[PDB]
């Protein structure tokens, strides 16, 4: 089956160079007609393609980006590399790389790398319990933490129906997040909620309970 | 550049029901060599692309026939007979006829319920971040259909717009509803120097907005 899946470095600093690395299999570059794209999706925003090469080294570039980008195959070990030159915050997106023969265009993806081009220092969330100003419905609000990304749970897992945790929002290079939990007012606060925080790059693990204001 | 200008944005459709997608791009797709590069894809949240259509209107090995496409030089449409829960995500139409290729910013295909108000609740700041020197006041919406809505933060009755932060969750599998969070960061000093705090909901299930508010000292 044809599979692809690309590699690199997680997080860059600004003025840094991005390496990619797009590993397949299931087809070659020695191929007549074969090629392979490279594409990136910032979150949320519109995909935009950046380079492609072809079995023969014919080598196609986004005209804006040329001059920071460079394509290139290692045929005989199934790899396609991609090199981004002097990134900045604007090159944070999933990295995708898609096989490309001449008449199918981008015809199979792989599943994406993520890179994160930040001057930002690994900061740990500040986790806040969220209680009330039939049913009710309690939060914990995750602030200012870097890099993502940070797993939420409510009572160790065992709380998971009636939970809304929503995706990170970036302000002044700091994530935050919110999550909400509703259970019937019988529930809470006789029985303990407690949201569960982790941020496996600060090595950090944080348990807040919520109690009655 | 060659752009795609894809509409509609968002298709609300009931399972069964015929979809369809237009892509207009700004030049002929039809290249020198007589082919139109004009291809459709299908991409789920945290999954990538999917090729469904090559070519205007060749189907991709697997794609089944309920899919087809059409059109010629700068028109083209995709359209989805018979939608199932598994098509729902989003459509994008990408050419490949002129360098730099290009695509069009997609077409969210979702599944229409019932209309639902949010239920909305509003938090003062914890007493731990005040403690730390900050003051976020949340407010959620959840569980509401359509997912069009728009929340007015309001201090001592006068709208504040900066320092607002909102997350959108999607459709929900299970309830087809959508929930939003907003919250508003102040400084400890300027919450310290306001009384009143509200979250103003503006949703199509009422004419006037649903309102959550709190006083500092109350």
């Amino acid at each position: 089956q044809v599979t692809l899946k690309e590699s690199g470095p997680g997080i860059l600093q600004p003025s840094q160079t991005l390496s990619l690395t797009c590993s397949f299999s299931g087809f070659s570059l020695s191929t007549s007609g074969m090629g392979v794209s490279w594409i990136r999706q910032p979150s949320g925003k519109g995909l935009e393609w950046l380079a492609h090469i072809y079995w023969d080294n014919d080598r196609y570039y986004n005209p804006s980006l040329k001059s920071r980008l460079t394509i290139s195959k290692d045929t005989f070990s199934n790899q396609v590399f991609l090199k981004i030159t002097n990134v900045d915050t604007a090159d944070t997106a999933t990295y995708y790389c898609a096989r490309s023969p001449m008449n199918t265009w981008g015809d199979y993806w792989g599943q994406g790398t993520s890179v994160t081009v930040s001057s930002a220092k690994t900061t740990a969330p500040s986790v806040y319990p969220l209680a009330p100003v039939s049913s009710v419905t309690l939060g914990c609000l995750v602030k200012g933490y870097f890099p993502e990304p940070v797993t939420l749970t409510w009572n160790s897992g065992s709380l998971s129906s009636g939970v809304h945790t929503f995706p990170a929002v970036l302000q002044s290079d700091l994530y935050t997040l919110s999550s909400s939990v509703t259970v019937t007012s019988s529930t809470w606060p006789s029985q303990s909620i407690t949201c569960n925080v982790a941020h496996p790059a600060s090595s950090t693990k944080v348990d807040k309970k919520i109690e009655p204001r | 550049d060659v752009v795609m200008t894809q509409t509609p944005l968002s298709l609300p459709v009931s399972l069964g029901d015929q979809a369809s997608i237009s892509c207009r791009s700004s030049q002929s797709l039809v290249h020198s060599n007589g082919n139109t590069y004009l291809h459709w894809y299908l991409q789920k949240p945290g999954q990538s692309p999917k090729l469904l259509i090559y070519k205007v209107s060749n189907r991709f090995s697997g794609v089944p026939d309920r899919f087809s496409g059409s059109g010629s030089g700068t028109d083209f449409t995709l359209k989805i007979s018979r939608v199932e829960a598994e098509d729902l995500g989003i459509y994008f139409c990408s050419q490949n006829t002129h360098v730099p290729l290009t695509f069009g910013a997609g077409t969210k295909l979702e599944l229409k319920r019932a209309d639902a108000a949010p239920t909305v609740s509003i938090f003062p700041p914890s007493s731990e971040q005040l403690t730390s020197g900050g003051a976020s006041v949340v407010c959620f919406l959840n569980n509401f259909y359509p997912k069009d809505i728009n929340v007015k933060w309001k201090i001592d009755g006068s709208e504040r717009q900066n320092g607002v932060l909102n997350s959108w969750t999607d459709q929900d599998s299970k309830d087809s509803t959508y929930s939003m969070s907003s919250t508003l960061t102040l400084t400890k000093d300027e919450y310290e120097r306001h009384n009143s705090y509200t979250c103003e909901a503006t949703h199509k299930t009422s004419t006037s907005p649903i309102v959550k508010s709190f006083n500092r000292n109350e």
